[PDB]
RNA sequence: AAUAGGGUGAAGCCAGAGGAAACUCUGGUGGAGGCUCGUAGCGGUUCUGACGUGCAAAUCGAUCGUCGAAUUUGGGUAUAGG
RNA sequence: AAUGAACUAGCCCUGAAAAUGGAUGGCGCUCA
RNA sequence: UAACGAGAUUCCCACUGUCCCUAUCUACUAUCUAGCGAAACCACAGCCAAGGGAACGGGCUUGGCAGAAUCAGCGGGGAAAG
RNA sequence: AUAACUGGCUUGUGGCAGUCAAGCGUUCAUAGCGACAUUGCUUUUUGAUUCUUCGAUGUCGGCUCUUCCUAUCAUACCGAAGCAGAAUUCGGUAAGCGUUGGAUUGUUCACCCACUAAUAGGGAACGUGAGCUGGGUUUAGACCGUCGUGAGACAGGUUAGUUUUACCCUACUGAUGAAUGUUAUCGCAAUAGUAAUUGAACUUAGUACGAGAGGAACCGUUCAUUCAGAUAAUUGGUUUUUGCGGCUGUCUGAUCAGGCAACGCCGCGAAGCUACCAUCUGCUGGAUUAUGGCUGAACGCCUCUAAGUCAGAAUCCAUGCUAGAACG
C-alpha cells in the first residue's frame, strides 16, 4: 500500500544483487518483477522498492533452488526525486519477503531508500539508516 | 501470416505528413469561443523563446505524497514585451467559412512593423502604407466608414498586432504580425476597443493572469533529413545485417502492390507546427523590477536572467512569462501564447503557485553561484581586483 | 530549501543540482558537478587538488 | 639459395652429501628435440567484414595456423591424354 | 357482433462469419 | 588413453552495446560544382479497386479519378535483372 | 503434354456453426449440458486434381514492419443463471484499444518457468531473402548404422560447406517549382489524416449481502503501465572546443617553446546533440448499437413498436490536433 512516484529503473531480469538480510542468503537474481506489462523485447526491470521474483544463487542449500519474492531496498542507479535530488547507492541490493511484503530475516545490512521505506513497513521496522 | 507478436503502432498518425512547417511563425488554428457577457479581451499574445530555469516551489495535493514540500521543476522563459495595435479586420459568416469583410488599419505604423512588407528593405522607398495614411489626414471619413462596416456585418472580430522586436537582443529588425481575436461585448463593443487601441500598446499582464493554463503554438525544432531509426522510434535491425542496420527491414506485403503510407519511410524531422496546451504561469514578471528573479523567501536583489545571460538569447529586459516545463521551439523563436479552449476544474489548473526561489546561475557551464556578489564573497579577492 | 556543500570541493550546492551518493557505511556524499564526483571515485585526496576549500584553507589561502 | 628474438632444459661432464653394501640425494655445467612463445617466410581459420558491372575472371582489411624441418624457394631435368 | 382451432403458400424477417476499399456494370431507385 | 587440435559440443569465472534501448563523435563516401564519363536492361509502356480472363492485369470491362518540369532517398510492385 | 511451392476448382480430412431432443442436471429435456441422427459454413489442416509457370515467379524458420478479418482473450456497456455476497458460467453490441519476458529445440508445432487487464485465433504469393540471417532443407568433402557381390542406396543419424545487381519506371517518404497583371502581408477551409491506453493504492468499508466463512460497487483522491507529441532547467552519456592539464618514446645542442607516434596514450572538459538514463504536455459536445423504458393500437384485454417517443457502449460525427487544393 502506497503510491511512489516512477524511478529510474536499474535491475532487468537477469541482474544480481546482494542480499542484505541474516536470512542467510548471499545473492539475489531477478528473474521477474511484479506490475510489468507488455512490451516486445523490453525486459522487465526493478526500481528501489519494487517487488520482484528472485532466486538464490548463494547462499544457504534450503534456500536455494526455488523461487522466492524479494524487495529492492537500494541501487546504484541514479534516479531523481521529486525534490530534483539525483541520488544512487553503492550497490544494488534486496531483501528476501513474504508475498505479503513481510521479511524473512529479521535485520538488515546497510542503508535502506527512502521510497523502498515508504511503501513497506516491515522493511521499515528493520532498517537502520534510511536515505 | 499474421505477425507473430503483436506491439503497437511507431509513431502517430495524426502528425501527418512530417513535413516542414509552411511559415517559421505558427498560427493560430482555433480561438476560444466567443462570450458575449464578459469584457471585452485579448485572446493571444506573441512573445519569444528566450531559455530556461529550475524553480523551488511547496506542492499544494492533499493526498499526494510530496504534499506541503518542496519540489525542483523545469521552467521556460518567455520574452514578451508589449506588442502595439495597428489595425482589426472584420469575419462574416458564410455557407462556405469565415471570410474576411473588410480591413482597416492606424495612421502610423512603425517602421519595425512595416519591415515586415518587404523583402529588400535597403534598396525600397518605403512606399508601404504611404497613401493609405492620407485617408485619415483629410478627415477619416472614409476610415470610419469601413468601421461601421464592420459593426455591421462582422460576427467575428480580431485585432491586427506586432512585437517591439527591437526591445529584445534579437538581430531581426522586421517585427512579427499577426491576427488576435476578440472576445466577450458585442460586435460594435468590439470594433470600439480595437480602434481605442490603434497604435497603443497592450502588455502581456491584460492578457495573462497568474496560476492560469495557457497553451502554446510553436514551430518546433529543426532536425533536416532523418532516417527511420530517430525519426519514428523503430528497432535497430542485428550488427550483422548487410547493408546496413537503421531501417525497416519491410516496408510492406506484396499486396497491395504499394508502399502504404503508415510505414516509416526517412525524410525530414523536426521543424513542425505544434499546438501544446495546460502550461501554467508560474510568474508574470514585469520589465522595470529589479528583482524579477526574487520571491517571497529569496529576498536577493535579482533579475530573472541567468549569469552571463540566457545561452544564444541575451538578457530579458521587459515584461516575461514564467511557464511550467517545456513548450515547442527554440531559442530566439517566436511563439504565440493562447488562452485555454475550456473550463478546467482540477487541483493542478486552480493551485496557487507561490515560488520560492529561480535559480540564477550560469546556463554556460556548471554555474555555482546565483550572483556576482555571491561569487566575489565565495571566492574572495582575485589578482585582477588587485 | 537550504545550500549544501560539495564533499569534496566545497562549493555551493542549490536545488537540484548534482548528486548525492550513499556509501556502503551509510556515509553520505554530496557533489555539485560531474568533476568533483569523477575526483573523488579516482580517489584523489581533496587537499592535494588546488582549487579546493579543503586545499586553500590546508595552505592558509584567503 | 633462405629462415629475428625469447622459453624449456635431454644425454654427457664437475663438485658435494648420505649409505655396510646395493646404490641414492643436492648444486652446477652442458645444450637435445619432425619441443615451445613469437618475427621474416610458408599457409589460409573466422568475420559467413569489404568488394561483388571489383584494384582484382579469387582481390582487400582484421583475425588466424605454422615458423629448424615430412621446412620454404630459383634454375636445370624427367613423366603426355584412357 | 362477429369469434375460436388446425393448416396451405406468396413477398418480407431470422437462420447467413474472413481477411486492401468496391461493386444488381455504375449512378441511384421504395403506389420503384 | 597422457599430450596435442583455427575439429563438434555443454556448463562456470572474467568480460563486455549481443541485448534492455538507444545516443554521441571522427575520417572517407553519398551530396553540390569544374573537368571526365561507362554498363546492365529496354515489345510498347508505366496510378488504383473490383470483374471476367491461360483460374494473381500497366493495357481489356465498370468504377475511383486525373495538371508542366522536377531533386534526395527508398526497397511494395514491375510474377524486375543475371 | 509431367512431379516437387503459391494461386484456381473441390472440401473427403481438419476447423467452426445450426435443427431434433434420449438422457445428465438434488425435483426439472433445453440455467448449464446433450447421445442416436441430420442441415450447413470456412479455406487458418491435410489430401484429391494437374489449369498457370520447367529460354527459372529465389524453395523452412526467425528477425523487422504495416495493415486487414472476427469465429472476442482483455478492456466499455449490457441481457441470463442451479446470479445472497465474492467468485464463476452462458449470451448480445462491439476489432476503438492491447495481447508480453524467458529455459530446451533450426524448427512451425510442442513444453515448462514467470509476469500480466489479457497473455484470442487468423489473412495479406502458407505477407515479408536486390530487407537481413542462413541454424534447417537440398550440389560437390567426410563419418556411422542397416542394405547391396559391387558401383552405390537410405521422409536414418552426423560434421564442414561463396546468399550477386537498382543509377530506370511506378509507388512511398520528404524537397523545389512554370503558369495564373507584378509584388508583399494577413487570412479562410474543401478534402485527407487523427490518439490515447490499461492498472494499482487510498476512500467508500470490514459497509451492503451472508447463520458463518467470507465480502463488493458508484462519487472522489494519489500514482503508475503501454502509447503519442515535444523539450535540454537539471542529472547522465557523447568530445576535432584536439579547450586545459598530465604521461611515454624520439627529434629540434640544452633551456624555453615545439614536431612526430597513418587523431600516440590518460583525467577533466564547456557548447551542440541527446535518454522513461532526464523533464514537460495529451481536449469536450452531439448522435447512436446492444439493452432497459414511456405512451399505444393492431387484437374492447395485453404489448418498448406498428405511428410517435426517453435513456443508453472503449462505437460514430463533430470539437480539438496535422496538412492545406501546388488548376479552391
Ligand atoms: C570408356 N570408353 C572411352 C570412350 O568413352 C571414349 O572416351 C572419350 C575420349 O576418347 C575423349 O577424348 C578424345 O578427345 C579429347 C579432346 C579432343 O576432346 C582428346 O583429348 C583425347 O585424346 C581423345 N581420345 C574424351 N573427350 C571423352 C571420352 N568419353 O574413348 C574410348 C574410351 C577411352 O574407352
Ligand atoms: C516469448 N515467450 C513465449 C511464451 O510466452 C509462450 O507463448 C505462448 C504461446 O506459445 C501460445 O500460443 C501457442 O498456443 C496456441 C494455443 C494455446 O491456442 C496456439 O494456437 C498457437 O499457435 C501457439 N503459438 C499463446 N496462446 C500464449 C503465449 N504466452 O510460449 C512461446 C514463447 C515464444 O516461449
Amino acid at each position: 500500500s502506497g503510491n511512489k512516484f516512477r524511478m529510474s529503473l536499474a535491475l532487468p531480469v537477469g541482474a544480481v544483487m546482494n542480499c542484505a538480510d541474516n536470512s542467510g542468503a548471499r545473492n539475489l537474481y531477478v528473474l521477474a518483477v511484479k506490475g510489468t506489462g507488455a512490451r516486445l523485447n523490453r525486459l522487465p526491470a526493478a526500481a528501489a522498492g519494487d517487488m520482484v521474483m528472485a532466486t538464490v544463487k548463494k547462499g544457504k542449500p534450503e534456500l536455494r533452488k526455488k523461487v522466492m519474492p524479494a524487495i529492492v531496498i537500494r541501487q546504484s542507479k541514479p534516479w531523481r526525486r521529486r525534490d530534483g535530488v539525483y541520488l544512487y547507492f553503492e550497490d544494488n541490493a534486496g531483501v528476501i519477503v513474504n508475498p505479503k511484503g513481510e521479511m524473512k530475516g529479521s535485520a538488515i545490512t546497510g542503508p535502506v531508500a527512502k521510497e523502498c521505506a515508504d511503501l513497506w513497513p516491515r522493511i521499515a521496522s528493520n532498517s537502520g539508516v534510511v536515505v | 501470416s499474421h505477425r507473430k507478436y503483436e506491439a503497437p503502432r511507431h509513431g502517430s498518425l495524426g502528425f501527418l505528413p512530417r513535413k516542414r512547417a509552411a511559415k517559421q511563425r505558427g498560427r493560430v488554428k482555433s480561438f476560444p469561443k466567443d462570450v458575449k457577457s464578459k469584457p471585452v479581451a485579448l485572446t493571444a499574445f506573441l512573445g519569444y523563446k528566450a531559455g530556461m530555469t529550475t524553480i523551488v516551489r511547496d506542492l499544494d495535493r492533499p493526498g499526494s505524497k510530496m504534499h506541503k514540500r518542496e519540489v525542483v521543476e523545469a521552467a521556460t522563459v518567455v520574452d514578451t514585451p508589449p506588442m502595439v495595435v495597428v489595425g482589426v479586420v472584420g469575419y462574416v459568416e458564410t455557407p462556405r467559412g469565415l471570410r474576411s469583410l473588410t480591413t482597416v488599419w492606424a495612421e502610423h505604423l512603425s517602421e519595425e512593423v512595416r519591415r515586415r512588407f518587404y523583402k529588400n528593405w535597403y534598396k525600397s522607398k518605403k512606399k508601404a502604407f504611404t497613401k493609405y495614411s492620407g485617408k485619415y489626414a483629410t478627415d477619416a471619413k472614409q476610415v470610419e466608414t469601413e468601421l461601421a462596416r464592420i459593426k455591421k456585418y462582422a460576427s467575428v472580430v480580431r485585432v491586427l498586432a506586432h512585437t517591439q522586436i527591437k526591445k529584445t537582443p534579437l538581430s531581426q529588425k522586421k517585427a512579427h504580425l499577426a491576427e488576435i481575436q476578440i472576445n466577450g461585448g458585442s460586435v460594435s463593443d468590439k470594433v470600439d476597443w480595437a480602434k481605442e487601441h490603434f497604435e497603443k500598446e497592450v502588455s502581456v499582464d491584460s492578457v495573462f493572469e497568474q496560476d492560469e493554463m495557457i497553451d502554446v503554438i510553436a514551430v518546433t525544432k529543426g532536425h533536416g533529413f532523418e532516417g527511420v531509426t530517430h525519426r519514428w522510434g523503430t528497432k535497430k535491425l542485428p550488427r550483422k545485417t548487410h547493408r546496413g542496420l537503421r531501417k525497416v527491414a519491410c516496408i510492406g506485403a506484396w499486396h497491395p502492390a504499394n508502399v502504404n503510407w503508415t510505414v516509416a519511410r526517412a525524410g525530414q524531422n523536426g521543424y513542425h507546427h505544434r499546438t501544446s496546451i495546460n502550461h501554467k504561469v508560474y510568474r508574470v514578471g514585469k520589465g522595470t523590477d529589479e528583482a524579477n528573479g526574487a520571491t517571497e523567501f529569496d529576498r536577493t536583489k535579482k533579475t530573472i536572467n541567468p549569469m552571463g545571460g540566457f545561452v544564444r538569447y541575451g538578457n530579458v529586459n521587459n515584461d516575461f512569462v514564467l511557464l511550467k516545463g517545456s513548450i515547442p521551439g527554440v531559442k530566439k523563436r517566436v511563439v504565440t501564447l493562447r488562452k485555454s479552449l475550456y473550463v478546467d476544474t482540477s487541483r493542478r489548473a486552480v493551485e496557487k503557485v507561490n515560488l520560492k526561489w529561480i535559480d540564477t546561475a550560469s546556463r554556460f557551464g556548471k554555474g555555482r553561484f546565483q550572483t556576482p556578489a555571491e561569487k566575489h564573497a565565495f571566492m574572495g579577492t582575485l589578482k585582477k581586483d588587485l | 530549501m537550504k545550500i549544501e556543500v560539495d564533499s569534496f570541493s566545497g562549493s555551493k550546492i542549490y536545488p537540484g543540482r548534482g548528486t548525492l551518493f550513499v556509501r556502503g557505511d551509510s556515509k553520505i556524499f554530496r557533489f555539485q558537478s560531474s568533476k568533483s564526483a569523477s575526483l573523488f571515485q579516482q580517489r584523489k585526496n581533496p587537499r592535494r587538488i588546488s582549487w579546493t576549500v579543503l586545499y586553500r584553507r590546508h595552505h592558509k589561502k584567503g
